[PDB]
């Protein structure tokens, strides 16, 4: 509850960059974000991640 | 270890002599000799940064 | 829309050729998502980023804290966790300026 | 007209009031529809579906004007009883106005209710600062209790006089429409961390301290710097008041509660 | 690190008694879970917003994400509100005089 | 035009022409209050020897352990969170110097203000060569209160849209005792204009502001048909403030509807209050009741 309570009260003069670890929906979440404020938010994913681990 | 014993005789001897002499202070500056160290939220925060600063 | 997924090799076709002027330099390459969102980040853009190396992610953050004191303004950074929230104030004091 | 239809009553045994009754309705409404009369008229169909296409239609906009409404949120009955236990206490009086009791609350950090009453409830407002300092650590201790039968006889008494404002306050808590038991509401305070803030505020080197305590001396700061905030709040709350006996007592208790190994924190601080 | 190290492993050490590798697969290979909200009320929330009056708590009821899989569509809801609204005005009322006047007791 | 000039008529004291008893607890300086086991002493108390001696005039008000002494006649009070009018009297190096009628000076940071621009531009020490032209002396804000400082002074913050510069209107002055606490101190009353009921005792009225912070100057002339609305307006405040009336939106309201059938020119007359404060009192007591 906390982030959200930031999030919605947080005015709209300012230009969040949000840096989640590969969060399955995020094509949403970014859009609830971008509704709330009148806003547009751009959203990058990648993949093969480096240095492979077992 | 001359490293490890001069980078600690900067951090440690900062406070009163009261306080530089402490079962918890003694007891890991002992296992940090050896090379280990314990960190979790119930230990000073002087000793919580020595660790990972030595990390 | 409010959304727009950015393809990962689409967009990108140069990188100096725009942006004339230089900028928080790195010593090693940069990756092409890092070049993505500096590229939006110029423009006052709001970025959502999703990888999977933890100090990748931070050269965007570093970009935006470098560029901060170009525009005089003030940024916030927020750990949730207390070993990660000094971290960074570590890495950034001896870099740069005060933090 | 049909074959014989097996009782849903007594044939199967189904002992359901709402059964036998909506049985005995579809029985009684099936008698008076075999006495109706717009079945006979010219045009029964046709004016019947125009009244049921009505019903229909007025059905949609009343759904969606509920859809858009601000009954449909989930917890808004839940705002309603944790703001009818706000007015039963005297807080709030009478549709969005606030008291005087209700703006010492609001100045405050945390246990709002708990320790507000307690301002006004006498119990405390009469002891010494380096005792007021130890009954307030029972809040933010954050350990298993076990208290001490050597500690004074004031003190076996100066647990139970916050335990009765705890008993005071879970009785108004569950029969408000909340479904916070109010026993579970006395569990959250503990008093682990009592006798040791005592001494340690008694002004008792640290050294025997730790040693005597059983507990490691990672916590004790954190508790020290959060009991130090709400002593540093209460001012404003005897200020507020006009009552500068206890507004006294907690200044005395803010300037013998600093050390200086509490401020160490970092290395490289100056 | 950022290719600052050869490679990299996580061992697992079991001590005790074997893991019950049903859930182990269920942990490793398995998406991650879905962003949810835990929205709540407390006192606290309630006290700060009533001494000042510029937003109310029905309005951070309502702007959350809890409620975001139904005011997602808000605005065609009212659209289609007042669409169907409209079209009660063009239904000529039902004859209800007569021997029809037990025609709503029926349709009941 | 004849210039009447009057004479000087004996008051009627003990308010007999409705006639009331008090139920309360009325006490004068030095005398003993209550004095059990244990009480707290409020704001219009003191304490002497094992006795809570009250310390000025009014009526004695507990909540469960609290002896306290509500005077009816005091000057404003700060706290936390309340709507506020002011004048600037002094612009320093850093600050502003607002008068509030309270036992000190209130203090406006140039830290919490709407500067021009009004968006995320920049905020750096060539702003303050020019913060003193803007704010000069003698103009009206309206702020809501931010903290309390040591020695009661207060520091009023202007962090909102429906707070800045005040434009045109007329200004009245009353005690701050008459203001009824609530929660929307805003008002846009249907008559064809508004008021803020400070609660400080300052009362603003200005008309409505057509459609839709000082940005905008908007000196050009007021339409004939909002003065007489304020100058109603502002007779009917004067009105209801003198005899005793608290202020709030539906008195005013109902003294407004009542001043209609004669002229706003000739209501200053000993009777004419008395005839509409009555009739007021009675649209309260037939609709309240």
């Amino acid at each position: 509850v906390v982030w959200e309570e930031v999030l919605i009260m947080l005015p709209d003069h300012v230009s969040i960059i949000l840096l989640s670890a590969t969060v399955p929906n995020a094509l949403e979440f970014a859009d609830w974000i971008g509704r709330l404020k009148r806003r547009q938010i751009y959203v990058i994913s990648t993949v093969t991640r480096p240095v492979p681990l077992e | 270890k001359s490293e490890i014993h001069l980078f600690l005789q900067r951090c440690l001897a900062r406070l009163r002599g009261s306080d530089r002499q402490l079962p918890q202070v003694l007891h890991m500056s002992e296992l940090l000799n050896r090379g280990l160290g314990v960190h979790h939220s119930g230990i000073l925060p002087i000793l919580k940064e020595i660790v990972e600063m030595l990390f | 829309q409010w959304a727009i997924p950015v393809d990962a090799t689409s967009p990108v076709g140069d990188f100096y050729r725009l942006i004339p002027q230089p900028a928080f330099q790195w010593a090693f390459e940069p990756d092409v998502f890092q070049k993505q969102a500096i590229l939006h980040l110029e423009r006052h853009d709001s970025v959502f980023v999703a990888a999977h190396t933890s100090a990748g992610k931070t050269v965007v953050a570093e970009y935006a804290i470098a560029l901060a004191q170009k525009h005089m303004t003030r940024t916030i950074y927020t750990s949730p966790i207390k070993a990660l929230s000094n971290q960074k104030f570590r890495d950034f004091r001896n870099t740069f300026g005060d933090v | 007209a049909g074959p014989p239809t097996l009782d849903p009553v007594n044939d199967l045994q189904l002992k359901d009031m709402s059964v036998v009754e909506g049985g005995l309705r579809a029985r009684k409404l099936e008698e008076l529809i075999q006495g109706a009369q717009c079945v006979h008229s010219p045009r029964f169909p046709a004016q019947y579906l125009k009244l049921r296409e009505r019903m229909q239609i007025q059905k949609e906009m009343e759904r969606l004007r509920f859809l858009l409404s601000d009954q449909s949120l989930l917890l808004l009955p839940e705002y309603h009883q944790r703001v009818e236990v706000l007015r039963t206490l005297g807080y709030v009086d009478e549709a969005g106005t606030v008291k005087l009791a209700g703006r010492v609350a609001c100045a405050m950090s945390s246990h709002e209710l708990l320790l507000t009453e307690l301002m006004f409830d006498n119990a405390l407002s009469t002891l010494r600062p380096e005792e007021i300092a130890a009954l307030l650590s029972g809040l933010v201790c954050q350990s298993p209790g076990d208290a001490g039968d050597q500690l004074p006889n004031t003190l076996k008494q100066g647990i139970e006089r916050v335990r009765a404002v705890a008993k005071r306050i879970g009785e108004v808590q569950v029969a408000c429409g909340l479904n916070q038991t109010v026993e579970e509401f006395v569990g959250e305070l503990n008093f682990g961390l009592v006798e040791v803030v005592y001494e340690w505020a008694r002004g008792m080197p640290f050294s025997e301290l730790a040693g005597l305590s059983g507990t490691p001396e990672g916590l004790v700061v954190r508790c020290i710097q959060r009991l130090a905030e709400m002593c540093r709040s209460l001012r404003g709350a005897a200020r507020l008041v006009g009552e500068p006996v206890l507004g006294a007592k907690m200044e005395t208790a803010a300037t013998l509660l600093r050390r200086d190994i509490v401020f160490a924190a970092s290395l490289y601080t100056q | 690190r950022r290719g600052l190290d050869p490679t990299g492993t996580v061992i697992l050490l079991c001590k005790g008694r074997v893991p019950e590798m049903a859930d182990l697969h269920r942990m490793m290979m398995g998406k991650p879970s879905q962003l949810q909200s835990q929205f709540r009320l407390t006192y606290t929330m309630i006290l700060n917003l009533l001494r000042v009056d510029a937003l109310r708590v029905e309005d951070m009821m309502k702007r959350s994400f809890s409620e975001f899989p139904s005011r997602k569509d808000s605005k065609a809801h009212e659209q289609a509100l007042a669409e169907l609204t409209k079209r009660l005005g063009a239904l000529e009322e039902p004859d209800m005089t007569g021997q029809l006047v037990d025609l709503p007791e029926y349709y009941s | 035009m004849a210039m009447e000039m009057r004479l000087p008529v004996a008051r009627k004291p003990l308010s007999e022409r409705l006639g009331r008893d008090t139920k309360k607890h009325l006490v004068v300086p030095g005398d003993t209050i209550t004095t059990d086991t244990g009480f707290m002493r409020g704001h219009g108390t003191y304490m002497g020897e094992e006795k809570l001696i009250a310390s000025v005039a009014g009526s004695v008000e507990r909540v469960n352990k609290l002896i306290c002494v509500k005077a009816l006649k005091t000057r404003y009070i700060g706290e936390v969170g309340d709507i506020v009018v002011g004048r600037i009297t002094e612009v320093q190096q850093k600050r502003w110097k607002v008068e509030t009628n309270s036992r000190l000076d209130s203090v406006l940071l140039l830290s919490s203000m709407n500067l021009p621009g009004g968006e995320l531009r920049r905020r750096s020490a060539e702003d303050e060569l020019a913060m003193r032209g803007f704010l000069q002396e003698g103009d009206l804000i309206s702020a809501e209160v931010q903290a309390v400082f040591s020695d009661g002074a207060v520091s009023l913050h202007t962090r909102s849209l429906k707070y800045g510069k005040l434009g045109q209107g007329v200004l009245v002055q009353v005690s701050p005792s008459l203001v009824k606490r609530q929660k929307t101190h805003f008002h846009d009353l249907p008559c064809g204009a508004s008021v803020i009921l400070g609660n400080n005792g300052f009362i603003w009225i200005y008309p409505t502001p057509e459609h839709k912070g000082g940005f905008i100057a908007n000196l050009e002339p007021v339409s004939l048909a909002d003065r007489e609305v304020i100058s109603r307006l502002r007779n009917c405040i004067i009105s209801l403030v003198t005899q005793r009336m608290m202020l709030y939106d539906t008195s005013i309201l109902y003294c407004y509807e009542a001043s209609l059938p004669h002229q706003i020119k000739d209501i200053l007359k000993p009777e004419i209050m008395e005839e509409i404060v009555m009739e007021t009192r009675q649209r309260l007591l037939e609709q309240e009741g």
